[PDB]
């Protein structure tokens, strides 16, 4: 029907490392899309609650925390 | 190249600049404060303002204000054609009005090979930011061109005059630009340019 | 009732049958050429158009493409009762053809205030009484409703 | 331990918050931050102190007290189970829906109502998992305001993981 | 490929760490 | 919509014999119902068309129409034509424009030598 004839930033996220699929075990196995992003996660609200509620302390010992499991027998080494 | 203005260092603790960007840093070398790029000579500089580089990081730091709140074989005699400009008015307000008049099939006898001769003559407003002297600027001009003829121009120091609002019922031939078919007539059978 | 209105949506009818099947005849010229070279043979007179607008099957600038028999036909005979409607309607058409009446009217105009509904249905469902693939969901049925 | 600090004139400077929160107590770090774009000062801050008896003694002192620049100096001190309800009935209170499920457990905030598909649905939040089990239990597929209503978990995919019993049971804790 | 798999986890060696941050 | 189209189409009816009968009832009644005789309402513009139509119903009264299948077709093919050759028109003034963006895009914007500083739509025709 009428065929007449006539007469965004797509490599900075990937460069930056961002929307790059990536969980966090020990908050509600959330979903992170960079890991400048979960890096930031380290320092939260949330994830100081998960913590602090959990029974493991805050700041700077459990940064490089993901299961909910490790950290404990961690925090007993505490 | 530097059109002989003065770029003052960074560190000199900031007359009205060109464009406040390019700067000099502790060292002699010229950089781009949002681009944070070094360039090593003006021509360099000059590459990074034309570059689409440059503009995006122009454009994404107006996103921060706002967040803060045909062209080779062109025949060219270089012929001052003759205009008649004349101070017009209706309603309500002023508006202008040229008359630019064209040859009298003197010329035009030799070239007839329906080459854009169907084009009819073009205007545009330009910024005096940029001219091939680069002295003085701060005013625009309604550049009107034809192909054979010189390009002629016509200062407008008004911010705005004739501008009007909504003139036709918005139909949509954009020819140019909204500006041409807005308010241009073209006798193309007696070769006479009006505009207002 | 008025007959100017009656004569008005006659008129309006007729055009828009005229328009329908001048659109068939556009999409696919054959079905005009089809037609017109076959009453060549039996009206003499009969003039016809260019043969090179027949083989390229074009009606001005545009060669149109090339459609299979059983469409042209359909379309043909769909044309065929177009026609007859446009027949219809001339026919009653041809049979058929202050100030305080017009306040009189506009008066009564006034009834039934609260009537809320849209209408966009007179030309609307016409044009569309009439039109190509007026069967289907979208495109499914050269057949007009 | 941190303080917030606002109303602050951009002319206020750095050394000049030191210098006025020296006399209140011992001042460890101060973030002032400092615009980029516009080149300047925002007008808010922030002091860390030693402690957080420091920064709450400078909370009551400091609060409504010095006056720069004519503009008066602000201070300020710097995970729960979610149930799914599907077919609610048109009737259905959020009110009701509170009176509903206070019996089963306490609720730590107050439930949502939105519409899906026509479908009322909403979200109830329950403070404990177990109590969040006893609605469930009690309340799932039953008829209320003569209609059938289903209750089970809302996604985060739904919540009620055995991580989840764990890691709510500490929160209760 | 199986020395890439076979790392032990980060917490696993944090215990073997006296300054584990 | 059913009053608007009745009361246009009405006065539409009346002013296509008389045009005074209108003009009178606006100054009689005062009425914010016929505000669409006003060329500012946009369905005057539609209204303009009934009573073109009903003006064109006029035209023949009086007179029979006789026409016959093959003038239907004939007439038909040639309102095809018609089309077809509008459609040519089109895409010409589509192609000159094209054109004229093209030189515009591509001419010295650059090459000034100005002199000096400071109803169209009627005159675009021929008279
Ligand atoms: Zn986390
Ligand atoms: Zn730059």
């Amino acid at each position: 029907e009428g065929a007449e004839q006539v007469d965004m930033p797509y490599w900075l996220y990937k460069l930056h490392g961002l929307d790059r699929e990536y969980r966090c075990e020990i908050c509600s196995n959330k979903v992170y899309n960079g890991r400048r992003t979960f890096e930031r996660h380290f320092n939260e609200e949330r994830h100081i609650y998960h913590l602090r509620c959990l029974g493991i302390e805050p700041s700077s010992v459990f940064k490089g925390i993901t299961k909910i499991k490790e950290a404990q027998e961690l925090w007993k080494n505490m | 190249l530097s059109k002989g203005e003065n770029v003052p260092y960074t560190f000199q603790d900031e007359q009205v600049r060109s464009n406040p960007y390019i700067y000099k840093n502790h060292s002699g070398k010229l950089v781009c404060k949002l681009c944070n790029t070094m360039h090593m000579s003006w021509s360099s500089v000059e590459r990074h303002l034309g570059g689409k580089k440059h503009g995006l990081n122009v454009l994404r730091r107006g996103i921060s204000i706002e967040k803060s709140s045909x062209x080779x074989x062109x025949x060219x005699x270089x012929x001052x054609x003759x205009x008649x400009x004349x101070x017009x008015x209706x309603x309500g307000s002023v508006g202008l009005a040229i008359q630019v008049n064209y040859s009298s099939e003197v010329k035009e006898n030799s070239v007839d090979s329906d080459d854009k001769a169907k084009v009819p003559p073009l205007i545009r407003i330009v910024s005096g930011l940029e001219l091939s002297d680069t002295k003085q600027k701060g005013k625009k001009f309604l550049v009107i061109a034809y192909e054979p003829f010189e390009n002629i121009a016509i200062e407008l120091p008004p911010n705005e005059i004739l501008f009007s609002e909504n003139n036709d019922m918005d139909n949509n031939n954009d020819g140019v630009d909204e500006l041409n078919k807005k308010c241009t007539f073209w006798d193309a059978i007696s070769k006479l340019y009006y505009v207002q | 009732m008025n007959l100017l209105e009656t004569r008005r949506s006659l008129l309006e009818e007729m055009e828009i049958i005229e328009n329908a099947i001048a659109e068939r005849i556009q999409r696919n010229p054959e079905l005009y050429y089809h037609y017109i070279q076959e009453s060549s043979k039996v009206f003499p007179d009969t003039k016809l158009p260019r043969s090179s607008l027949i083989a390229e099957n074009k009606i001005y600038k545009f060669k149109k493409v090339k459609r299979k028999r059983k469409q042209i036909i359909l379309q043909q005979h769909e044309i065929n009762i177009f026609l007859r409607d446009y027949q219809e309607k001339q026919q009653t058409f041809n049979k058929i053809n202050f100030e305080r009446k017009l306040q009189q009217l506009e008066k009564e105009l006034k009834n039934e205030d609260e009537n809320f509904e849209l209408d966009i249905n007179s030309k609307k469902d016409k044009y569309a009484l009439f039109s190509s693939s007026s069967d289907p969901s979208r495109r499914t049925n050269i057949l007009s409703d | 331990n941190t303080v917030y600090v606002g109303n602050i004139d951009p002319r206020i400077t750095k050394e000049q918050l030191y210098e006025l929160f020296i006399q209140i107590n011992p001042v460890l770090r101060i973030k002032y931050p400092k615009d980029k774009v516009l080149q300047a000062y925002q007008g808010y801050a922030f002091i860390e102190f030693y402690n957080q008896g420091d920064a709450q003694y400078a909370i009551k002192i400091m609060n409504n007290t010095v006056r720069l620049y004519d503009r008066l100096i602000k201070v300020r001190q710097v995970p729960i189970a979610k149930l799914f309800i599907k077919n609610l009935a048109d009737s259905i209170d959020s009110d009701q829906l509170v009176k509903i499920f206070n019996k089963f457990g306490k609720l730590i905030r107050e439930p949502e109502i939105f519409y899906l598909s026509k479908l009322k649905c909403a979200y109830v939040y329950f403070e404990d998992f177990e109590k969040a089990d006893l609605a469930i239990k009690s309340l799932n597929n039953q008829l209320v305001a003569n209609n059938r209503i289903t209750v089970d978990y809302a996604f985060k995919n739904g919540k009620g993981n055995a991580k989840y019993g764990d890691d709510v049971d500490r929160l209760l804790n | 490929k199986r020395r890439k798999t076979e790392k032990p986890s980060l917490s696993q060696l944090k215990s073997q760490v006296p300054y584990p941050q | 919509s059913r009053r608007d189209m009745e009361v246009i189409k009405l006065t539409a009816r009346y002013y296509a014999k008389d045009k005074s009968i209108v003009e009178q009832m606006i100054s009689k009644d005062g009425e914010a119902r016929l505000n669409f005789m006003n060329s500012s309402h946009p369905l005057h513009k539609t209204f303009t068309d009934f009573v073109a139509q009903y003006k064109r119903v006029y035209s023949f009264t009086g007179q029979e129409i006789k026409k016959s299948k093959r003038t239907i077709l004939d007439n038909c093919f040639e309102r095809t034509q018609y089309w077809e050759f509008e459609k040519d028109k089109d895409r010409e003034h589509d192609k000159l424009v094209e054109l004229c963006k093209i030189q515009f895009a591509a001419i010295p914007w650059d090459k000034f030598t100005q002199v000096a500083k400071f109803d169209l739509e009627q005159m675009r025709l021929r008279r």
